[PDB]
């Protein structure tokens, strides 16, 4: 059982960059090997074959090198859509291995999020739960802190944080923290807020409303 | 008497997965009904519409698979008697799988009168393999071998001279893809 | 043309068997190679088998020769893996990929993936509660509304605005277990502020492995 | 599936006369039609073959013609041998089919049938069943109504008729109806009728009995 | 001297299966092709299928198909029909006819196939004596009523096939009961009609019945 090793994990990268991706074998595949894009949520799609073929759809500045054991992927100009974690993977003996993967993104002008804040539903509310949404829409870097603060006390352990992987049109993330609490608790206290906090703020942001 | 027809494949009978063939028939001027039987069932009829101004049909598979893969005869009406059947056609489906690797014993190149001996290898396929001389005498030569064929040539002559190909087979009219030349 | 339609996600009980099944159209199902690709969360791609469906050749993964069990059926055109004795640490996205194209054994055409969860828990649907657009919601010209898909199992969620007619500005971020032992998710999509009174936004949740179908209309 | 329709279902002529007979095919024939000549009780002989051609033995007086969908068998002058029923059939397509068939029968002058009436033997009557039987006797044309009627109710179903083919010696035909009864019902009623109404007969004519 | 003769008249049950021979002399077998024709009572003909002797090659008629299979014996030179699971439309006359390039050259004598629920039975013969409402002018009529009897054919004669000129023997006719019925009259002079006995001869082959019935006023 053959052992594919990738490298790097991840990269990222401008636009119109050349990126390249290695792949070592443990034994002699020949050229028996693919390459294969996996973007969020959908399946893997064939890249690469038999090394440096390319398959039909796959655009011109997608490119593979190599021979026995060391093999490398190469997108000539990097395009916003190339964001994706990338695999080769070997056809000389069975089993066949895939390597780890290694993830693409790409690095752009830092962008501040636009902060946006969501009181608990009324339907939500009949049930007897309260889940308060504090969103931060298209961002770069991905690095960005969240507090929550009900009645300016911090609310440390009652939230869950959520990204989005980077938009293959504007590559920016974007991210929701979820306050969950209970009607009883909810009901307790009167102004809610989300402090934000990330490179393209001067001074962090606090979206807040009252109940 | 009733003239015996002739069965033929276009391109070639060696036909790669998906791609289109026609196989044509001639019979005779002013015959009424055209058949082509595949592995001893009615597979297609052709009816001439003007019939004594037609002596060959054209039958055609537009995407060639394994399930049309096989022997082909043809036979041709004219009143109710029928032709005897025309030869046989063995329409064989190509690049199915996978690709087998073909060394040659002892080299690529060699001095007259030695002993050369093809291999063949490609597991994951039958124990039948075949051998092929590309263009000038395109004729097949068919091996046998558990995992690896033996395709021996013996004392080389000068006829012996081409590029040869090498095909896997998963049953007698499915074969694989074609290995890389010699 | 050619397609790989896999069966619906499910929830399954330790001790149960699942049977995935991958549906192939476009092309002659028995020229093409099945495989079955198995990707366990962090775990990446692993190759679990393949089935030469034509004469019903099986090539296994010794690792999953134990249970997985490939097979092809040529009178419907569809590849079959069943997987029994399910132990939790078998739940991930199950995919079947064609190999024949290039007979240089590459996965040219994947199927869409199966998500199978190993556990004791059972299945309950989402409730769907909007994230009206307010002030407090509103950047000047442009406002961010949505819906918060709560309390459900297993995943996967499948959120769409106006049944797929709103794809631009949308994001359905991933899927947060939480503490109860069921996820939560919310569907966020910004939209044009003057498009507030006059367009109406419904947002369309689909839980398969419960069958449910929920719109919601996030009225503001 | 080409339908032949032969036209018409039966014809009466003179010896010494020109018969024609149609045939229409759904579809073109390409001249793939057969002409067939079936006496009473033999089975069906070769006319014409090929739409136009003789068959080994059929004289001269017959002859085919048409060259697609539309074929006509004619007969110059028709002879006392040449009186039986014709078909054309098409071999062209699968299955092979044939037209309806044309009687083919002599033309005489109009003669009223003598009708007569013949009560259930007294030997039937053992049997416990009764057949009454009403028998015209020498026709033309073959076209006859009769009816049955017990003790002026007229009957129907309860009867069954039969005529015999045209006799070689007058040209006429000959017609029984035979009403069926159990001995019980015959037993039952008085007067037993038939009535019968022919072309040749200027008002219809009862003949009955007395049980 | 081409010559197709048929197996004799077969007597089937409903749901049963009927295999009718044809054998092929005069001709070279394998060079033709053998069909197989039908023809129901009172009915035109019908296309079952043919067989390639020299190829074993069959083409059958959608209708069939299924309940059908023609096949050839090369050494006996000999064709065969066998048609299962027999409905009542199913009784005919059953040809077989060579197929050459000029179409169907010959036929065989044909093939009685009689398919009913009814078993084979002799007829009962009852006279249909002359009376004076069966006499017009000089002449009287008389006859003999040949009644249920299965299958069908009945060979009726009179005073042992002596009067011919007047005999009228009708079709058969098939009764509800599932039995056949005809009646054979004769038109003779009613001055002769105690000068001279009339006997109806009725046969029967399945049967096995030969009755002499006298007709008497």
């Amino acid at each position: 059982d053959i052992q594919m090793t990738q490298s790097p994990s991840s990269l990222s990268a401008s636009v119109g960059d050349r990126v390249t991706i290695t792949c070592r074998a443990s034994q002699d595949i020949s050229n028996y090997l693919n390459w294969y894009q996996q973007k969020p949520g959908k399946a893997p799609k064939l890249l690469i074959y038999y090394t440096s073929r390319l398959h039909s759809g796959v655009p011109s500045r997608f490119s593979g090198s190599g021979s026995g054991t060391d093999f490398t992927f190469t997108i000539s100009s990097l395009q916003p859509e190339d964001i994706a974690t990338y695999f080769c993977q070997q056809g000389n003996t069975r089993p066949w291995t895939f390597g780890g993967g290694t993830k693409v993104e790409i690095k752009r002008t830092v962008a501040a999020p636009s902060v946006f804040i969501f009181p608990p539903s009324d339907e939500q509310l009949k049930s007897g739960t309260a889940s308060v949404v504090c969103l931060l829409n298209n961002f770069y870097p991905r690095e960005a802190k969240v507090q929550w603060k009900v009645d300016n006390a911090l609310q440390s352990g009652n939230s869950q944080e959520s990204v989005t992987e980077q938009d293959s049109k504007d590559s920016t993330y974007s991210l929701s923290s979820t306050l969950t609490l209970s009607k009883a608790d909810y009901e307790k206290h009167k102004v809610y807020a989300c402090e934000v906090t990330h490179q393209g703020l001067s001074s962090p942001v606090t979206k807040s409303f009252n109940r | 008497t009733l003239p015996k027809p002739f069965i033929w494949a276009e391109p070639h009978f060696m036909v790669p997965k998906e791609k289109q063939v026609t196989i044509c028939c001639q019979g005779n001027y002013g015959a009424v009904e055209y058949q082509l039987h595949f592995e001893g069932s009615l597979f297609a009829v052709d009816r001439p519409k003007p019939p004594e101004r037609i002596n060959k049909v054209k039958f055609y598979i537009p995407d060639m698979n394994s399930r049309m893969a096989g022997q082909y005869s043809c036979i041709y009406r004219v009143g109710e008697l029928w032709s005897e059947p025309s030869n046989l056609l063995d329409l064989v489906v190509t690049e199915m799988y996978d690709t087998p690797t073909l060394s040659v014993h002892p080299g690529p190149e060699v001095i007259s009168g030695e002993k050369v001996t093809f291999y063949c290898r490609l597991d994951t396929a039958t124990s039948m393999f075949l051998l092929l001389k590309e263009g000038r005498s395109s004729h097949v030569q068919r091996g046998y071998g558990k995992v690896q064929a033996e395709f021996p040539l013996g004392p080389v002559t000068t006829a012996h001279r081409g590029t040869y190909r090498c095909f896997g087979s998963y049953n007698n009219h499915a074969w694989s893809f074609p290995s890389e030349p010699v | 043309q050619v397609q790989l339609v896999q069966s619906g996600a499910e929830v399954k009980k330790p001790g149960s068997s699942v049977k995935v099944s991958c549906k192939a159209s476009g092309y002659t199902f028995s020229d093409y190679v099945i495989n079955w690709v198995r990707q366990a969360p962090g775990q990446g791609l692993e190759w679990m088998g393949e089935i030469y469906p034509g004469s019903g050749t099986n090539y296994y993964n010794e690792k999953f020769k134990a249970k997985a069990t490939i097979t092809a059926d040529k009178s419907t055109s569809t590849a079959y893996m069943e997987l029994s004795s399910l132990r939790s640490e078998d739940t991930a996205v199950y995919y079947c990929a064609r190999r024949g194209r290039y007979g240089l054994y590459a996965m040219d055409y994947w199927g869409q993936g199966t998500t199978v969860t190993v556990s004791s828990a059972s299945t309950k649907g989402p409730s769907v509660f909007p994230l009206a657009p307010s002030s407090k919601s509103t950047s000047g010209g442009t406002a961010a509304l949505g819906c918060l898909v709560k309390d459900y199992f297993p995943e996967p969620v499948t959120v769409s605005w106006n049944s797929g007619a709103l794809t631009s500005g949308v994001h359905t971020f991933p899927a947060v277990l939480q503490s109860s032992g069921l996820y939560s998710l919310s569907s966020v999509v910004t939209v044009p502020s003057s498009s507030l009174g006059t367009q109406t936004y419904i947002c369309n949740v689909n839980h398969k492995p419960s069958n449910t179908k929920v719109d919601k209309r996030v009225e503001p």
